[PDB]
RNA sequence: GUUCUGGUAAGCAGGACUGGCGAAGAGGAAUGAACCUGGCACUGUGCUAAGGAACCCAAUGUCUGGACAGAGACCGAAAGAGGUAGGUGAAUAAAAUU
């Protein structure tokens, strides 16, 4: 089981992006830096919240024994680049969908006559 | 107001409504509960009501406490009725299956060969009939379909009985030409055990001596006597009004 | 057979939806009005892109009018239901019944 | 929708929160199976169910017990008591909604093979605090003269095998055909079927 | 939510300006009149200028800084009106700004003590360092020293139902 | 509200010791017993050598049910390393009572208290064995289980005492007279 | 509704002041002459009140404290102990305790 203190590594509720927290406030409430993105063309935001612990869902831990904002901002920066908002296929034109399900299509009607 | 002195209720609730039996011949719906660690046995049988007499037995019952010394011995009258009790014939069995909704049966399977008397309950009429019953059932011996059966029976039950008729003919004085049918039931061993010991008495006729003995007790189900529409007065006991 | 056609064509270009109730309050009854839910659309923010948007309910078993036409006019609540409209009112019978969610919009004229 | 079908597992849930999402689906015109009716769960100690049961026997009609009030005793159907007043059975639009509904306890043979759905809402663990007592149905109805129990028992452990043997027959295909697809000859027919639809 | 405001004001008569004394008072409320409300009761009640005689000449809202949002210990002096009479206490809080203690002790009183809101009032509110902390509450919290895992569940997506071979919470 | 509340217990050099879920199970010389904490609110793990129970953010009601939890772990702990008994002590003014040890000692008969023809039977809970003591009026109970051993002990005890009597005239009983550890 | 006189009181008998029902429909308090919102010719589109928002039944969720009694949401006195949450004032202290 992992613990809520300073270098948690947290989600909150419905979302897909990491989150660190920062100062432990009560039995029940944290100061955390989020991060987020707007879809409409990749405007990330990073900044401090104040939040109750019911919205949120540990998964990790780190140092962060001593460090700036700035230096933080880099940590989270790293560690949810390889993430993203929503499945390719829904993104991309019609014509390059339909080819992307061919190659499933007819991999399944290989498999059926080779099994 | 509060009535003035007490008294018992007329009657028993336990009987109410106190509507007449649908038929004359009883059912079976009970039967003492099964018991692996014994043999194969039967659980009931059919009886006819003869009528009553009267016997002289000693008895030397007393007190385990009575200080008397001497073993006294005392003669006792007592009243008793006589049943006459023809050996019944197994015909078939039956197989059933618990369920959330109790015991269901899977299948029936009859004897190759039928009576005359049996196949007249069938029918309604007696004397009216082109008795064309049973008659296409005996081709399932040779295709094999008896041997599947008794499989899927003896694959799929928790509860077995047999099923026995009784030889009217031998009764002249009831005036009957149609035999009376009852399932019985069998305890003790296994499934296996229970349904080749069946296999092995279809057509063949069971005594009484089977079933009872002499000192045994026994439960008697049966119909009473009819008396037809009747008053408060006979049929719940309640006191005659004042005479003016 | 042109119904088993019908209904197949119509399946592949078309959301989902059911009709549930008429407009009410907790005494009267606003038949002119019918309320319907559309398959995965869960805010109302999410429904508004509905708004003006043609609907069909299809019938083949009718003697009469094999389908029926309305749009959508309003948002209803929070939780991405709608407000429509139809060229006759919609029976009590007809509710629970399946509906169609055409991708074009139209004008309240046309109906 | 009129015509969808949907199967609910009952174990875990608190009886009263699904009894009023399922009877929401009910009046859309979704057809509802609930399977395991003997595991759903009340809040509380059983010494106050108790309490709440004996008083519901004692209500009976005064004149003629015939037309009074019928005291079920199956986990079954009293689950499916506690849905039908959550409906308008009064008028025919409550009776044609009912007709969609049937409740099993265990499950039966028929719906073994069939996915199932669940409700992370009612859930106990989600909804109610861990401090706090409470007990299945299940084991209040034992004391009011439920009789199948054993038959119950019967069947889970049938269910139990069935788990078992489907999932050792899905983790062998799974198995056989991602090391199939690596291999050479699969992956050349991709070519000799493309072929021909390029 | 609540806000700090201090405000500014004179006597007058059938004439002007006519004591050459200012008044101010700082006060914790929702909005701008609440605060002028507050001005009044408190005017009336610590000498005998009713309305008719008054004027507010200002209202200023005061704001701090902490854009790092650090978090810092208060200590804060009150009294609420019960059935009885008025009780007098003193309780320490943390948070992130003045306002954000006084709203706790506001929601606190409340849960505790079953009186609404506008029958408390702040007498006190004193920012302290570790040496300076008197109760047992807080004092673990400020010296930097807990962890706890978490207790609540969380749901993972919005659908009402979902396959039973998913993963349900967190 | 408690921030933060602990409990520990040592397991001895001999014992083993192992955690399935909320079921705690030992195992020692004299044997094996088992228990299920399902119904409390607690979590339990094995740590460096020793079992330990924790709790955060709780009610003062809850850490009384963590620390009875850790009390009764080391009673299945003591009694894996040595049993427990209980003495028992027939006390009479007139009517000797006498007693039947039957079915290798799980089937106790007593015979004429206060004069009464009928006879008394009682059967050993789970684990324990019944014995004669050290002059004909003693018994003494052995077993694993210090539940088990105190239950069975307490039971001929509430039903061996006069009724309808007054008990300070009428003395007569079955007493426990001395409870411990076996060497 | 606010007040008064006679009476142990009363859905009792009798006065004063400002609006009602009588002669007043509609939406809301599950139901109710008089209570809450608010005064009516006949149609169509929008918005709010009072009161609601798991389900019956159109719209529901969130945060922080309390509370375990077949309790409460609907509900009786003088008298009281027990459990638990907080305030204030006295001590003692080789963790604290009274």
């Amino acid at each position: 089981m992992y613990f809520i203190k300073p270098g948690c590594l947290i989600k909150k509720k419905f979302s897909i992006y990491t989150s660190i927290v920062i100062s432990v406030i009560d039995n029940n409430s944290v100061v955390i830096q989020s991060y987020d993105k707007s879809d409409n063309g990749d405007v990330i935001s990073i900044d401090r919240e104040v939040i109750n612990v019911s919205k949120i869902v540990p998964i990790g831990n780190i140092d962060i024994k001593n460090k700036s904002k700035k230096e933080i901002d880099g940590i989270l920066v790293e560690e949810n680049r390889n993430l993203k908002n929503k499945d390719d296929v829904l993104l991309m034109n019609d014509f390059e969908r339909f080819k992307e399900q061919l190659k499933k299509e007819v991999e399944d009607m290989v498999i059926e006559e080779m099994a | 107001s509060c009535r003035n002195y007490s008294a018992p209720r007329h009657g028993s609730l336990a009987y109410c409504p106190k509507k007449r039996a649908k038929t004359t011949k009883p059912a079976i719906k009970s039967f003492p509960k099964d018991d692996a660690s014994k043999p194969v046995h039967l659980t009931g049988y059919l009886a006819y009501k003869v009528g009553m007499t009267h016997v002289v037995r000693l008895s030397t019952r007393r007190s385990k406490t009575e200080r008397v010394l001497k073993e006294t011995q005392k003669e006792v009258l007592d009243a008793v009725t006589i049943l006459e009790v023809p050996a019944m014939r197994i015909f078939g069995m039956v197989g059933y299956k618990s369920t959330v909704n109790g015991l269901k049966a899977i299948k029936t399977v009859y004897a190759e060969h039928l009576d005359e008397q049996v196949l007249a309950r069938l029918r309604k009429r007696n004397s009216r009939s082109s008795k064309l019953m049973f008659k296409l059932y005996p081709q399932k011996y040779e295709n094999g379909d008896i041997k599947r059966d008794y499989e899927l029976l003896k694959r799929e039950s928790d509860v077995v009985r047999v099923l026995a008729h009784t030889q009217v003919s031998k009764i002249p004085s009831l005036n009957l030409k149609k035999a009376h049918i009852l399932e019985i039931q069998l305890n003790g061993g296994t499934i296996e055990e229970k349904i080749e010991w069946a296999i092995e008495r279809l057509e063949k006729e069971i005594p009484v001596s089977e079933v009872f003995s002499q000192q045994d007790l026994i439960d008697v189900i049966g119909v009473t006597k009819g008396k037809g529409k009747e008053g408060t007065t006979k049929r719940f006991g309640t006191t005659i009004l004042q005479h003016k | 057979m042109e119904v088993i056609k019908k209904i197949e064509l119509k399946e592949r270009v078309c959301a989902k939806g059911t009709l549930y109730s008429h407009k009410r309050s907790k005494k009267n009854i606003y038949p002119r009005y019918s309320l319907i839910t559309i398959e995965n659309v869960k805010t109302r923010e999410a429904a508004m892109k509905y708004v003006g948007n043609a609907v069909e309910l299809f019938k083949p078993e009718s003697t009469k009018e094999e389908s029926i036409h309305g749009i959508i006019k309003a948002v209803h609540g929070r939780s991405g239901a709608v407000r429509a409209k139809f060229s006759r009112n919609i029976s009590p019978v007809e509710m629970g019944s399946k509906v169609y969610i055409k991708l074009y919009k139209m004008n309240e004229d046309e109906i | 929708m009129i015509g969808k079908r949907i199967v609910i597992d009952a174990i875990g849930h608190v009886a009263g929160k699904l009894a009023g999402h399922i009877a929401k689906e009910l009046m859309c015109g979704i057809e509802v199976v609930i399977v395991h009716a003997e595991n759903v769960m009340f809040t509380g100690p059983i010494k106050r169910g108790v309490g709440k049961f004996n008083s519901h026997l004692n209500k009976s009609c005064s004149y003629n017990p015939l037309r009074g009030p019928f005291h079920l005793r199956s986990p079954s159907m009293h689950l499916m008591k506690v849905i039908k007043r959550k409906l308008p059975h009064r008028k025919s639009k409550g009776q044609i909604a009912l007709k969609r509904l049937q409740v099993f306890d265990g499950c039966p043979t028929e719906y073994l093979s069939v996915e199932k759905m669940v409700c992370p809402r009612d859930k106990l663990e989600y909804t109610t605090s861990p401090i706090r007592k409470s007990y299945k149905l299940g084991d209040l109805m034992i004391k009011f003269g439920w009789k199948y129990e054993s038959v119950v028992e019967k069947m889970n452990q049938n269910e139990e095998q069935f788990k078992i043997e489907e999932t050792e027959k899905q983790k062998v295909k799974e198995q056989k055909i991602e090391e199939l697809k690596k291999s050479n000859k699969f992956q050349q027919r991709v070519e000799e079927i493309m072929v021909q639809m390029a | 939510a609540i806000n700090e405001y201090k405000v500014y004001g004179i006597k007058i008569d059938d004439n002007g300006v006519v004591g050459d004394e200012v008044y101010a008072h700082i006060v914790f409320a929702t909005n701008e009149l609440l605060a002028k409300s507050s001005f009044n009761k408190i005017l009336k009640k610590q000498k005998k200028i009713k309305p008719k005689n008054t004027k507010v000449i200002k209202v200023e809202e005061i704001k701090e800084d902490n854009k790092d949002l650090d978090v810092k210990n208060y200590g804060i002096d009150y009294y609420y009106k019960s059935k009885r009479c008025d009780h007098k206490g003193y309780k320490e809080f943390r948070g992130v700004s003045r306002c954000h203690a006084v709203d706790k002790l506001l929601c606190d009183i409340g849960g505790r003590h079953s009186v609404k809101r506008n029958l408390i009032f702040i007498m006190k509110v004193k920012e302290l360092t570790v040496d300076e902390i008197k109760k047992d509450k807080i004092k673990i919290f400020a010296m930097e020293d807990v962890e706890y895992p978490a207790y609540r569940n969380v749901l993972r997506s919005n659908k009402l139902f979902v396959s039973e071979n998913e993963k349900l919470f967190n | 509200v408690y921030v933060y509340v602990e409990e520990k217990v040592q397991i001895p050099e001999g014992c083993k010791v192992e955690v399935v879920n909320k079921k705690v199970t030992v195992t020692g010389p004299k044997g094996t017993v088992s228990k299920d904490f399902s119904h409390i609110f607690v979590f339990i793990d094995i740590h460096e050598e020793n079992v330990r129970c924790r709790l955060w953010n709780c009610r003062k009601q809850e850490r009384s049910k963590l620390i009875t939890c850790s009390k009764l772990i080391k009673n299945m702990i003591d009694g894996s390393m040595s049993g427990y008994f209980y003495e028992l002590k027939a006390a009479y003014k007139h009517f000797p009572i006498t007693f039947e040890i039957k079915e290798n000692g799980k089937l106790l008969i007593v015979k004429n208290f206060l004069g009464q023809k009928w006879a008394r039977e009682f059967k050993m809970i789970g684990d324990t064995i019944i014995k004669q003591g050290v002059t004909k009026d003693h018994l003494i109970l052995e077993g694993i289980s210090k539940e088990d051993v105190s239950q069975t002990a307490g039971l001929i005890q509430n039903n061996c005492l006069p009724k309808n009597l007054d008990r300070r005239i009428f003395q007569d009983g079955v007493y426990i007279a001395t409870k411990g550890l076996i060497e």
